[PDB]
């Protein structure tokens, strides 16, 4: 029989999940080290997947029975534990994926929105629009029976019956996959952006005329330059587009010109055409220019100074001509521990200088810059450097919501195809249906599983718990 | 379709 099998699948199922997602909902509240934002969201996916591995053994007995004999209220606990299973769940982890977006890509404007308090506020409220939402499956959860006395446990609706069935799983495609995966999915996107622009990607190495200019190109944002010269150049590492609300950070391991030398983030900008400079070390010339203010950011005290260059060479052609935009610290900085430049602070003051940057944005770099003069230099370049701990919790969110697309989309597919239909159901389409539904009750026990090999935490716990072997 | 989540 097809429902042995299916028998066997369900119970053996419920006996995972079952010890899978006990332990997880006991290990957060047992240990204080567990208890974190995310697993305060992870908690709440365990209970709901809890309450529906209870109600799966009756589901099993009916189809080993092909008949429901449990009764009318045993059948809407069922119904609503299902139900609580296919949308709180998902619910549960497009506020994980949202919490991941706010944690990573704005870590600073909200933290007073990341506390436990207002998670666990959130939470409450994950299950309201939860029961909201499986209203239809509450209230009309009932015992049909067909001709042959046997009963099946389902959802009478009221009219017709595949009248609301079309309007169901419509709405159901819609509140339980679409809306949360286009949230979810585009919560990554976001966050793959400022993963990616977080490291510098561009390397220049420009060196005009004569002279030595020996230039490193190391790991990471690191590079070093070794010259004695008798031209100019230009070394450094940085963005290929760049921004006025990147904060630059830098570590100087060596700065020793000897002569004409800049430490200095610099870079374009067109529509107008501007080269912009932020000189926080020189060598034996402080570089100036037409005197306009000063601007006080990230400890120390600049001048603004402009510029104008004439037949010059630019990103736009050899011969264009072009203002430049000058912040010079008015002293050197100390150089051999990490320096940030917070550039917003000199965006504003040259704003209200009445110096305005273009509209598009081209390379910013934090360069070494020198002028027939010796030196050495060795400069590490960042921007926001992301906390181990956090990318592995990341990650960890990743790939559940990615199983979860897996396990649950053949069934969303296979339910909204099953609207066109115009001929009664074959057996091989029968083996399919319970085959993609059995996919969605798996997915109910995967969860632990994964958090045992993608949590560090999760797996001490675990062995903790069951009392196993910790071995470094 | 079938009856609910399940086609026996």
């Amino acid at each position: 029989t097809s429902n042995a099998v299916l028998t066997f699948i369900y119970f053996v199922v419920c006996i995972i999940g079952l010890c899978g997602n006990t332990l997880v909902i006991y290990v957060i509240l047992r240990y204080a080290k567990m208890k974190t934002i995310t697993n305060i969201y992870i908690l709440n996916l365990a209970i709901a997947n809890e309450l529906f591995m209870l109600g799966l053994p009756f589901l099993a007995m009916q189809v080993a029975l092909e008949h429901w004999p449990f009764g009318k209220a045993i059948c809407r606990v069922v119904m609503t534990v299902d139900g609580i299973n296919q949308f709180t769940s998902i619910f549960c982890l497009t506020v994980m994926s949202i919490d991941r977006y706010l944690a990573v890509v704005h870590p600073i404007k909200s933290a007073k929105w990341r506390r436990p308090r207002t998670a666990k506020m959130i939470t409450m409220a994950v299950w309201g629009v939860s029961l909201l939402v499986i209203l239809p499956i509450m209230i009309y959860a009932g015992l049909r029976s067909n001709q042959w006395g046997r009963s099946s446990c389902t959802i009478n609706w009221p009219g017709e019956s595949g009248a609301w069935y079309t309007g169901f799983i419509i709405y159901t495609f819609i509140l339980g996959f679409l809306v949360p995966l286009t949230i979810i999915c585009l919560c990554y996107l976001f966050i793959i952006i400022k993963v990616k622009s977080a490291s510098t990607d561009y390397w220049q190495n420009w060196t005009f005329g004569g002279g030595i200019v020996n230039a490193v190109n190391g790991s990471g944002g690191n590079y070093s330059v070794n010259w004695s010269n008798t031209g100019n150049f230009v070394v450094g590492k940085g963005w290929t587009t760049g921004s006025p609300f990147r904060t630059i950070n830098y570590n100087a391991g060596v700065w020793a010109p000897n002569g004409n030398g800049y430490l200095t983030l610099y870079g374009w900008t067109r529509s107008p055409l501007i080269e912009y400079y932020v000189v926080d070390s020189w060598g034996t010339y402080r570089p100036t220019g037409t005197y306009k203010g000063t601007v006080k950011s990230d400890g120390g005290t600049y001048d603004i100074y402009t510029t104008t260059r004439y037949n010059a060479p630019s990103i736009d052609g050899d011969d264009t001509t072009f203002t430049q935009y000058w912040s010079v610290r008015q002293s050197k900085r100390p150089t051999g521990s990490n320096a940030t430049i917070t550039f917003t602070n000199h965006v504003n003051a040259w704003k209200s200088h009445g110096m305005n940057l273009g509209s598009n944005w081209a390379y910013q770099v934090m360069a070494t810059e020198g002028y027939q003069s010796s030196g050495s230099s060795n400069v590490t370049v960042w921007s926001s450097k992301r906390k181990k701990s956090e990318k592995k919790v990341t990650r960890m969110v990743s790939i559940v919501v990615a199983v979860f697309i897996f396990c649950w989309l053949p069934f969303y597919i296979f339910n909204v195809s099953s609207v066109s239909m115009a001929i009664s159901p074959t057996p091989a389409l029968k083996g399919m249906f319970d085959f993609v539904v059995v996919l969605t009750y798996a997915n109910s026990c995967a969860n632990p599983i994964l958090y045992a090999f993608l949590d560090d935490n999760f797996k001490k716990s675990f062995q903790n718990v069951l009392c196993l072997v910790k071995v470094s | 379709f079938x009856y609910x989540k399940t086609c026996x």
